[PDB]
């Protein structure tokens, strides 16, 4: 209230739903998005409505795309060491959107500050999925960061259970002290339940210190979905009473979408968890992490 | 009164399902006019409103995925050479080898020739692909011009008289010129028949400046959605025909080799409106 009041406001809300629908932020959250705000306004000049939502929109995408606290791999490696076991990650995502790769960028950084990472190649079943995995590995060992052994694929070809090879691989990085095991996993459809039941099993088996859902920038309304699906085989299919969830988000292709960002709020929205890394090309160092700002002003001027 | 209210009510239960099915916005408002230029609520005797509007947004779609050029088909006997482009991920490695697939079970000489010279694994995924099902493949672990890779596998499968020569090559970005010249390079060197882009079917709003850039630089001449298998909708199609000028051609509807059928409108408009 009062009537003129919501009127103008929702006048302006709606055309900035159909803005950050335009920058591709999914629509039902950008609808819910503006319900918020509206919330958040009413009960308390054209040109300051027109700036009071454009400024109140801003606070709240500020608010979204950074949930909780930042996460400290890094920092949370030296205490699996310090527990003499290994920091173990899980990747997954649906087809295409940039695991292998940018488990690949995330083992240099890891290498490079000085932590072993055992590479568990663990899609079992997509053409390549091992050699591409394998042309990695080849190149990490040249960081070098000669006696001991800082980069390791652990393999066992095609065909086989990838639940098990994680569980192996794990073993077999506890028993050589790697510092981090990093399970590359195959795509699958989020309404693939077979897929998405295997996919459960190796993480409530293996019970990971990080699982790390990987989502492109360039997928539309389909990052809800995805997101809401593997959280839910996740927990629909734990045997731990304490359901296993996704930890943080990995956004690839961030250089494909120009301004059109806003998938970056579609998966920071379902969820309460971070962007841990942003894919903004497909080298070792094409790796940022995911500046707030610079996405909510791209997401205004478009 | 009444009317308008009935109309503005479907229209919007239409374009809210619409945007959810990843059609481009701009697409999604422009059909609303056209719908309600095609609409007269006033000449409807008594009949049902409805029926008529759910026909009117149906066949508004029908114009959308049409591109009203015919799509290309090959010619037996002569040597015709098939391109595959699109972005990062799309699903241009493993197409290749369902369209070569489709074409060998209807007995057609076909091959496949990897020209990715970037992607790790990029040989061997298509080289396993390949044996898996008897099609003959070209490439090199070695070789990192994918030009002369696309050029001496298409000369080679040419003088051994193939029909269908495919080519796969690296994913690229509209963003990164010298992808998008080496993609120009390639398609110059080895003149294809036809072009291929790729999409996923679970692309969002990047679609339309994406597809048209590809377009922008090489003669797109047909459109493959990939990912369709199941429950996704695919509304960037018709961003990508408007934008690339072809038309979609088949779908791939899961990961293994025979997960690949003819493109068909109707239904994928029914999944898409629906
Ligand atoms: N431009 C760009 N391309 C990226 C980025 N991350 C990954 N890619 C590209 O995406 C494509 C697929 O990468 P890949 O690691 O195979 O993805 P995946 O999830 O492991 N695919 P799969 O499910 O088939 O195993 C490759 O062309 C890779 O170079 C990124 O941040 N930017
Ligand atoms: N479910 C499903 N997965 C598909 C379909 N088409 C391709 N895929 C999967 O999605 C990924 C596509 O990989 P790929 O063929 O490498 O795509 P690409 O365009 O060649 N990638 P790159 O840019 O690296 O060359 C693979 O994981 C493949 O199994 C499909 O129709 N359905
Ligand atoms: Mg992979
Ligand atoms: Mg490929």
């Amino acid at each position: 209230m009062g009537s003129l009041s919501r009127e103008d406001m929702e006048s302006v809300l709606d055309k900035m739903r159909d803005h950050l629908i335009a920058k591709n932020v999914a629509a039902d959250i950008a609808v819910q998005l503006c319900e918020s705000v509206a919330n958040k306004l009413e009960g308390k000049t054209f040109s300051t409505v027109t700036s009071t939502v454009k400024q109140a929109l801003q606070e709240s995408l500020v608010q979204i795309l950074q949930p909780q606290r930042r996460v400290d791999m890094l920092r949370d490696i030296m205490d699996a060491q310090r527990r003499q076991r290994p920091y173990v990650v899980t990747f997954c995502g649906v087809n295409g959107v940039g695991k292998s790769t940018n488990l690949a960028k995330i083992s240099f950084w890891l290498l490079e500050n000085g932590f072993s990472v055992l590479i568990a190649a663990c899609d079992t079943f997509r053409a390549g999925a091992v050699e591409q995995l394998r042309t990695h590995t080849r190149r990490l060992s040249a960081l070098h960061p000669g006696g001991r052994t800082m980069v390791q694929l652990f393999e066992k070809g095609y065909g086989k259970d990838a639940a098990g090879i994680a569980m192996e691989a794990i073993a077999f990085a506890r028993n050589q002290g790697f510092d981090v095991v990093l399970v590359d996993t195959a795509g699958r459809m989020q309404d693939n339940a077979p897929l998405m039941t295997a996919l459960a099993k190796l993480i409530t088996v293996n019970t990971p210190d990080l699982v790390l859902f990987v989502g492109e920038a360039l997928v539309g309304n389909e990052a809800v979905d995805q997101l809401v699906k593997f959280n839910r085989a996740l927990a629909d299919h734990s045997m731990a009473q304490t359901p296993r969830l996704i930890d943080g988000i990995v956004l690839t292709k961030f250089d494909t979408i120009d301004d059109k960002v806003g998938a970056a709020i579609s998966m920071t929205y379902i969820t309460s968890k971070p962007i841990v890394f942003v894919g903004t090309g497909q080298t070792y160092c094409d790796l940022r992490s995911l500046n707030a700002k610079a996405v909510v002003a791209a997401l205004m001027k478009a | 009164i009444i009317n308008e209210e009935v109309l503005n009510a479907m229209l919007k239960e239409v374009c809210t399902a619409l945007l959810e099915a990843d059609v481009n916005i701009k697409l999604v408002k422009q059909l609303r006019e056209n719908v309600k230029s095609a609409i007269d609520l006033e000449e409807m005797a008594s009949l049902n409103k409805r029926k008529m509007i759910q026909h009117a947004v149906f066949k508004e779609l029908v114009k959308l995925v049409d591109p009203g050029v015919k799509a290309w088909t090959p010619t037996k006997g002569k040597q015709n050479v098939i391109m595959f482009v699109g972005l990062q991920g799309s699903g241009k490695t493993t197409t290749c080898s369902k369209l070569a697939y489709y074409y060998q079970r209807k007995g057609w000489k076909t091959c496949l020739i990897c020209a990715d010279t970037f992607r790790a694994g990029a040989f061997d995924q298509l080289k396993q692909n390949a044996t898996k099902a008897r099609i003959p493949f070209y490439g090199s672990y070695t070789e990192m011009d994918p030009v002369i890779i696309a050029s001496e596998g298409v000369e080679k499968f040419k003088n051994e008289n193939f029909e269908i020569i495919i080519v796969d090559t690296s994913g690229r970005h509209k963003q990164e010129d010298s992808l998008f010249e080496e993609m120009l390079q390639v398609a110059n060197a080895i003149q294809p028949d036809n072009i291929v882009y790729v999409m996923d079917a679970s692309i969002g709003q990047a679609c339309e400046a994406q597809a048209k850039a590809f377009k922008d630089k090489v003669d797109v001449a047909s459109v493959i959605v990939t990912k369709l298998d199941g429950h996704a909708k695919g509304g960037g199609a018709l961003s990508a025909v408007a934008a690339t000028k072809s038309p979609i051609i088949f779908i791939g509807t899961g990961e293994h080799i025979d997960d690949f059928e003819p493109f068909k409108t109707q239904p994928f408009i029914s999944k898409l409106l629906g």
